[PDB]
């Protein structure tokens, strides 16, 4: 719905995508170089973003699934509130922003560290 | 004018009537759809799977030509008109059996018990026996094809990227 | 199904629905004998 | 949820265990209205933006066709290209019986049915380019419609949304300034500068066919659009701090128009679309809403008085904010000439590049563009009627600037009703003169140019002025801000012309002071039927018939038309003889006397003659010249491609024609009748049971209305067409 | 299912002069040889004689037809029959007409008239059926075979409509 109850999810949600994009380095893309070693690419070869599918299925619906009923389970298994939260909802957009909108991985400096 | 009230269920509002939806399918005879599920495509169950073998046919493939008679544009475009007209009355009354006669508007008891009902394991027979198959069928629902213009499912085939590359 | 029946109707885009769908048809028999201009008979 | 219907559904009696054929128009003629549903705004509220849903999921379910029929059969590329000879087309045709040549053969490697209405022309302006494209903008906007068409289902459905929020009015017409106009203005600026500009300016001459810079380029890096109009475009944007001076180079107030094909500049359309962009940006916060920052809402009104013209114009009022009827007129009014003000602009000085030269869309376009206008304003305060004799409530009024009108009746409208013989009865009685003053009339002496003259003249008239305008007086721009107006400082382009210096005179300030009239006895019938219409002063106390009402008393011998519902029932006719006037004089200027050609020696050559100037002063030039000296086009036509409007008008001037069977007729006498042929069926057991009665009265003021009104127009855009192109 | 012993005999004199009817052309028949669309006429003739067209054969042979097939009619009307064969019953036994004259109005009840075997009837209809074949092909494929062994089920050739007539 919800509403007020679709934020702390949001809150971890994007946290890990935006954890992505600074605890990265990165490497791809690629844009621009080259786009797409370990055993090449390792990665299947080409196109492999579909385990998302299942995966990206796997989580939300195995989250709510829930919801404490939790089904999902199951039987077994051996085959001003929206102005606190809601400009952490800013901050934490942002700073996907200036770690995104100049290459952190500057490496710029300053002196070197490793080398 | 009634009831309706009621009219209905009987009411309203608001709620599992229930029968219920709709938003969907449905009461009376969603049986007749029931009965002519399972065998349309149990039939199909039989048309690709042995083609999705022949192209796999050890030592020789087929062969056969006619032995029949051979001339001026011969056999086989007739033809479904003898053929599925034979496999016509095939279909029909055999599953006039929703009940079925008019409950719509010699002997009689067998076999024993209500459609010699069941057994309460052949219940499970049936089961998904016969609906696993209706899944294995939404393999042909995906292209029963394969053939996607697709060149291609040749030579033969069919699959089978895994997927190599270079 | 039944039954004649009756059997269950819809409501006001069936006299309707009779144009398209079906009616057409004729589009494609005067297609499959092109034109008429007056009588073929088999 | 719910629902569904089976019999019964608002018109309280509608079920009524049936009875008679004749409610399948009852229903269909109620259904979407109200208070014969409810003002109980939390159930219609939600409704009028539920809506105003579809209409516009309609409408993308709309516009989603006019690019997937552009692009899946070009004439776009096959033409863009190549403007000027070789022009428009979005259909093409099956081959069932001889559909076929109704797809011409005439459009550069195509087959198909010719197109007017810019389009071409509307998306060359933009750029987009390449038909797999604008096919990328067919499905761009087609599931967007289902998603705005999933908000049917969003809220009211699960969810009943809302007067509460709805009332009040001030987020909103704040924000659609700044929120919804502003997210646009300028972020077409963005577009209409990197996006638009140059792919125009480049286009301008080189530039032929398919590398064609995907506008992909021209963000993150410059270079280009920088080696064309500079900037300096280093990362520092000067007029941050008034370096402005510099990043225009390509944007000074350029006004006239693209010599090189006429249209006029996209390097004058920044300046007009960030400045008007941002007023409606800004401007769209003085109210209100919640941060102590804005304007009375009404408070602001009522803040004013004058003795006569008492408390004022006060207290505005609290429907007004709570729904729709009350409002309902002057969205329409305004939105009104906003289908006539475009209009008499449009044409009257072009946007997207291919206009001037054109027609067959200098006219075409015109129209419509000015029938959707009248239409709309002349059918606009029918909504001023209903809620008196509806949504208005109890009381909120007297002493109201509202009731000082009602008093005033009768001696408002009454002071119009002379200017409605004057102007006109006798200033059209006048082309007349001029009949029986050319037939019987000896150009001797009467009322045209070298005739009731008036010599230099007719001014100029300024316009004129309009021309002198930009070599002082406000400073520049540059080009006379529209050469329909100035002196001879005069242009085209495309061999044939574009826009001139179109002189007036005589044939002048004749013919306009119809429209000039008209849109006063178009007006008044309307405001007589507009006032009195709930309390008439002879039959006084209506609010005791409803909005329609037919009409009432055989007695006072002879109360019929009296309702506005019906005052608006001719309210309109006339429109169509005032809008389906109007149209004409410009379609007979455009051409004969503005539309061109070229060959040389100092000399234009126009569509016909200048003609027109001393052959449509009186009346009857119109038909002498402007039909079978016209038609011909249609006429004969046939066995073509002119065959539509050789097959249109026909079966539109029968549907014109089917009307006054429905309403000159009688309604009594059809109900009379519709036994005898019951003897039939019945006797011979067949026969109804909804007893097949004959239409109700204001259902044939509800068809011979309809369909005069469908078959005067089509007729004229059957003919008003195949004029132009070859003669065209 | 439909209605009631109206017509019988109207349909059974039709399927009377049936069999026979499919007797005429059965001539064409080939008793193994000699046919086509037909002129002639049994064996012989050959008196003065049965002939064309001053004459025809037509109205001599058939206006007395009239009072022949009168008798009958009024016969059927004001029964009138046989004893009673036709209409309608002695022996033994067909498929019963059964009703007698009137209903509630109409229906006191209506068909419960069927039973048995293979049995009488049946050929009355089997030359309708001979018809409808037998008419549509001789104006569309004019001979009549049968050919085993040789080229039965293979064909051989083709032939349409507008080729032309
Ligand atoms: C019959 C249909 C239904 C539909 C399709 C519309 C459609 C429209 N109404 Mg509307 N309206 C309706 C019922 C409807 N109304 C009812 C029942 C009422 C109460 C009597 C109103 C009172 C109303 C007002 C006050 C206005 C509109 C306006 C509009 C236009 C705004 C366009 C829009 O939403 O954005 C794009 C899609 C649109 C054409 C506005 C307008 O001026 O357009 C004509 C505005 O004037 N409506
Ligand atoms: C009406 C608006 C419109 C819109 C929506 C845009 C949007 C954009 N412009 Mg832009 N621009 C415009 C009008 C517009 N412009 C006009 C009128 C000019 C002439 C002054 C420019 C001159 C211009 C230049 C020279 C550049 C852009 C760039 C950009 C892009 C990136 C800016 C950035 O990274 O933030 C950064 C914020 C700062 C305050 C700096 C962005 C897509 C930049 C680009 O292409 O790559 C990043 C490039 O710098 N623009
Ligand atoms: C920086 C300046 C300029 C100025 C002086 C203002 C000033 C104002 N804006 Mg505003 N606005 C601007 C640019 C400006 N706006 C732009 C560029 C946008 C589009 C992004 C908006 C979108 C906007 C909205 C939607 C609203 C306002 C509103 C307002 C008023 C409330 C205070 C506020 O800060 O709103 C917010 C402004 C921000 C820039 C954030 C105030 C008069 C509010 C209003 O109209 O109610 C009275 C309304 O909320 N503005
Ligand atoms: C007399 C005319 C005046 C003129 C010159 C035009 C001219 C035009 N109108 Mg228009 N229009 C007018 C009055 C006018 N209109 C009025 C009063 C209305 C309200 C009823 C409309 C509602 C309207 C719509 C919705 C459309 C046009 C469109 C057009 C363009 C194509 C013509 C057309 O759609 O008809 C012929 C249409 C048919 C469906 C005839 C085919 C018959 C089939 C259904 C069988 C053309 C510029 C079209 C447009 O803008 O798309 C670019 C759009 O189709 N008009
Ligand atoms: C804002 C604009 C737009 C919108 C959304 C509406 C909406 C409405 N008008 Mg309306 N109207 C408009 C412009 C608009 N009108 C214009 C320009 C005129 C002048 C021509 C009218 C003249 C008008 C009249 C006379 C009436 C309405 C009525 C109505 C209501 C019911 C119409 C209906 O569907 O009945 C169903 C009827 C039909 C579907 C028959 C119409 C013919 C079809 C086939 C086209 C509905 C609230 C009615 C009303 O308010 O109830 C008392 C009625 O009185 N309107
Ligand atoms: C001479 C010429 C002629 C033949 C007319 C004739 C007429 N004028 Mg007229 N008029 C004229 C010049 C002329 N005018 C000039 C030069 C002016 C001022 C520029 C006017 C200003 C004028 C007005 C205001 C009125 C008339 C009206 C009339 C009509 C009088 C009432 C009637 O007859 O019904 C009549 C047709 C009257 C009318 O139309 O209704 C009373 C109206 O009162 N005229
Ligand atoms: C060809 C025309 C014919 C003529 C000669 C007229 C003439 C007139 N009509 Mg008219 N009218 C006509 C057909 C005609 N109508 C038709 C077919 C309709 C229905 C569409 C109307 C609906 C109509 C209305 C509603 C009104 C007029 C009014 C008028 C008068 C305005 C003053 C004037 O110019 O007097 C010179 C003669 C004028 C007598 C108005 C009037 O008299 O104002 C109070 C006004 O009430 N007419
Ligand atoms: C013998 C005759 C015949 C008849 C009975 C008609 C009748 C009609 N024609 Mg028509 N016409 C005819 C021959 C005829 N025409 C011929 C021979 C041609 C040329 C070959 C035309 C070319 C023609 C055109 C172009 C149009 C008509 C229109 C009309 C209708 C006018 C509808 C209206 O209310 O606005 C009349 C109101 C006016 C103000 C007209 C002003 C005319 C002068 C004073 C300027 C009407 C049905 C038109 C229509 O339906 O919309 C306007 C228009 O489409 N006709
Ligand atoms: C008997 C019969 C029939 C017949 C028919 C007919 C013969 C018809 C005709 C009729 C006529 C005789 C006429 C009519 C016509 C039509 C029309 C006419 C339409 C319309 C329209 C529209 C829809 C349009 C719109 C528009 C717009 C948009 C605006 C501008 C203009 C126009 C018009 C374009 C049928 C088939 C049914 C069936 C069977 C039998
Ligand atoms: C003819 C007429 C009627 C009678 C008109 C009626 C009842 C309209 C007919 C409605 C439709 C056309 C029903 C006819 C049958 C159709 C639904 C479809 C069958 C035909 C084919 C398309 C299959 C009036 O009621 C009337 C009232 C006031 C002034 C003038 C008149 C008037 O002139």
């Amino acid at each position: 719905w919800l509403a007020y109850g679709e934020i702390i999810n949001g809150r971890f949600a994007m946290l890990g995508a935006a954890g992505a994009i600074a605890p990265e380095i990165l490497g791809k893309a690629g844009l621009i170089p080259a786009e797409t070693t370990y055993t090449y690419w390792a990665d299947n070869y080409t196109l492999f973003v579909l385990e998302m599918a299942l995966m990206g299925f796997a989580e939300h619906r195995r989250l709510q699934d829930w919801y404490n009923p939790g089904s999902m389970g199951k039987q077994y298994f051996l085959g001003k509130e929206v102005k606190n939260g809601r400009l952490a909802m800013l901050a934490i957009l942002g700073y996907f922003i200036q770690g995104l909108v100049t290459g952190v991985g500057p490496y710029q400096n300053l002196l070197d560290h490793l080398a | 004018p009634e009831w309706l009230d009621g009219s209905l269920p009987g009411d309203f509002g608001f709620d599992p009537l229930g029968l219920s939806s709709d938003p969907e399918s449905l009461r009376w005879n969603v049986q007749a759809e029931l009965v002519h599920s399972r065998w349309a495509m149990l039939g199909a169950a039989g048309i690709f799977i042995p083609e999705f073998l022949t192209k796999l046919g050890i030592l020789n493939t087929p062969s056969w030509y006619t032995a029949g008679e051979q001339e001026y544009f011969t056999d086989t475009t007739t033809l479904f008109i003898v053929e599925l007209v034979f496999i016509g009355w095939a279909e029909g009354r055999r599953w006039a059996d929703i009940l079925n006669p008019g409950c719509v508007n010699l002997w009689f008891d067998p076999l024993g018990w209500g459609s010699a009902s069941p057994q309460k394991l052949k219940e499970l027979r049936t089961k998904e026996i016969k609906n696993g198959r209706l899944a294995m069928l939404a393999v042909m629902g995906a292209w029963f094809q394969h053939i996607y213009t697709g060149t291609g499912p040749i030579d033969n085939l069919f699959a089978h990227l895994a997927d190599p590359g270079h | 199904m039944r039954d004649f029946k009756t059997y269950l109707s819809v409501a006001p885009v069936l006299s309707t629905l009779w144009f398209g769908s079906l009616a057409g048809l004729l589009i494609e028999i005067n297609r499959f004998f092109p034109d008429a201009l007056t009588f073929p008979f088999f | 949820f719910e629902q569904w219907a089976k019999p019964g559904h608002f018109s309280r009696t509608i079920a009524k265990g049936p009875d008679t054929t004749t409610w399948i128009w009852n229903l269909h003629a109620d259904a979407h209205d109200f208070d014969s549903h409810t003002s109980d705004l939390e159930e219609i509220s939600r409704k009028v933006f539920s809506a105003h849903f579809g209409q516009l999921s309609i409408i993308f379910l709309w516009l989603s066709g006019m690019y997937f029929h552009g692009a899946r059969f070009s004439n776009y590329e096959a033409w863009l290209n190549d403007p000027t000879h070789i022009g428009p087309s979005a259909q093409v045709v099956w081959p069932i019986v001889g559909q076929e040549i109704l797809n011409g053969d005439v459009g550069g490697g195509f087959r198909g049915i010719q197109i007017t209405s810019g389009f071409f022309q509307i998306w060359r302006a933009s750029g987009i380019t390449s038909e797999l494209q604008l096919y990328c903008t067919a499905i761009g906007a087609l599931v967007f419609a289902g998603l705005m068409l999933f908000a049917g289902w969003f809220h009211y459905h699960k969810a009943a949304p809302k007067l509460a929020w709805f009332q009040d009015v001030e987020s909103m017409l704040n924000h659609h300034l700044a929120g919804l106009l502003g997210l646009g203005s300028l972020s077409w600026a963005g577009h209409q500068v990197h996006v638009s500009l140059p792919i125009n300016q480049f286009l301008n001459a080189g530039v032929d066919p398919k590398e064609i810079p995907l506008p992909h380029e021209f963000i993150l890096n410059r270079d280009l659009l920088a080696q064309l109009y500079p900037s300096f475009a280093e990362g520092a944007t000067p007029f941050f701090t008034l370096n402005w001076s510099k990043y225009a180079d390509f944007l000074t107030f350029r006004g006239g128009l693209d010599p090189l094909t006429g249209g006029l500049w996209l390097t004058d359309i920044a300046h007009h679309h960030l400045a008007i962009a941002i007023l409606f940006l800004i401007a769209g916060h003085m109210y209100r809403t919640n941060w102590g920052i804005g304007h009375g809402i009404k408070d602001i009104l009522e803040a004013h008085k004058g003795p006569f013209t008492g408390q004022g114009h006060k207290g505005l009022y609290e429907i007004l904010t709570t729904s729709w009827h009350a409002q309902l007129s002057i969205n329409l009014a305004m939105l009104g000439s906003l289908t006539i003000v475009v209009a008499q602009h449009m044409y009257s000085m072009p946007p997207y590049p291919y206009l001037a030269t054109d027609y067959a869309t200098q006219l075409s376009l015109f129209t419509h563009h000015m029938w959707i206008g009248g239409f709309l304003i002349v059918g606009a305060a029918a909504h001023a009627a209903i809620f008196m004799v509806r949504d208005y409530d109890p009381t909120t009024r007297y002493n109201d600037l509202l009731d000082r009108v009602l008093r005033h009746r009768d001696a408002i409208i009454s002071h119009l009703n002379w200017v409605c013989i004057f102007l006109g009865f006798h200033s059209f009685g006048l082309y007349i003169h001029n009949d029986t003053m050319s037939a019987l009339g000896r150009p001797q002496d009467m009322f045209s140019d070298t005739a009731i003259q008036l010599q230099p003249v007719f001014a100029q008239w300024i316009q004129n002025t309009h021309a002198l305008a930009p070599g002082t007086t406000a400073p520049g721009a540059t080009a006379s801000t529209s050469l329909t107006w100035g002196g001879g400082d005069l242009v085209a382009v495309g061999n044939k012309v574009a826009l001139l210096p179109i002189p007036l005179g005589t044939a002048d300030f004749l013919v306009h002071h119809i429209h000039a009239f008209t849109i006063h006895v178009t007006v008044l019938i309307l405001l007589k039927g507009v006032l009195f219409a709930r309390s008439s002063r002879l039959i006084p106390d209506k609010a005791n018939l409803g909005f329609r009402f037919p009409c009432d008393g055989p007695g006072r011998g002879g109360t019929c038309q009296v309702s506005a519902w019906d005052h608006v029932f001719l309210g309109l006719f006339w429109m169509y003889n005032s809008i389906s006037v109007v149209i004409f004089h410009f379609s007979w200027k455009m051409q004969s006397d503005v539309w061109g050609t070229i060959n040389d020696q100092g000399v234009v050559t126009h569509i016909t003659a200048g003609n027109f100037a001393q052959s449509s002063i009186t009346i009857n030039g119109w038909l002498r010249d402007f039909l079978w000296a016209q038609a011909s086009q249609v006429i004969q036509s046939y066995g073509s491609s002119l065959s539509a409007y050789g097959l249109f008008f026909l079966g539109a001037h029968f549907v014109w024609a089917f009307s006054l069977m429905f309403l000159f007729s009688g309604r009594g006498y059809w109900q009379e009748l519709i036994e005898s042929i019951v003897w039939a069926h019945n006797k011979l057991k067949v026969a109804p049971a909804t007893q097949p009665r004959a239409l109700s009265i204001v259902q044939g003021r509800a068809v011979g209305v309809t369909h005069y009104l469908l078959g005067g127009i089509a007729t004229t855009w059957a003919f008003f067409l195949a004029r132009i192109i070859a003669v065209g | 299912p439909e209605n009631l012993r109206w017509f019988v005999q109207a349909e059974l004199v039709n399927g009377r002069w049936a069999m026979l009817g499919v007797a005429g052309m059965l001539l064409p028949e080939v008793f193994t040889s000699i046919g086509i669309i037909n002129v002639p006429k049994w064996y012989a003739a050959g008196k003065e004689e049965y002939f064309a067209s001053s004459s025809t054969l037509f109205v001599i042979e058939f206006i007395l037809s009239h009072y022949v097939e009168i008798r009958r009619w009024q016969d059927i009307k004001n029964p009138g029959s046989v004893n009673q064969d036709p209409i309608f019953k002695q022996y033994s036994l067909p498929a019963g007409e059964v009703g007698y004259p009137g209903g509630i109005f109409n229906p006191l009840n209506f068909a419960p008239t069927l039973e048995a075997k293979e049995k009488e009837i049946a050929n009355g209809r089997l030359a309708m059926l001979a018809f409808l074949g037998f008419i549509i092909q001789h104006n569309v494929t004019g001979k009549g075979p049968f050919d085993n062994l040789l080229q039965h089920i293979s064909d051989p050739w083709h032939n349409t409509i507008v080729q032309t007539l």
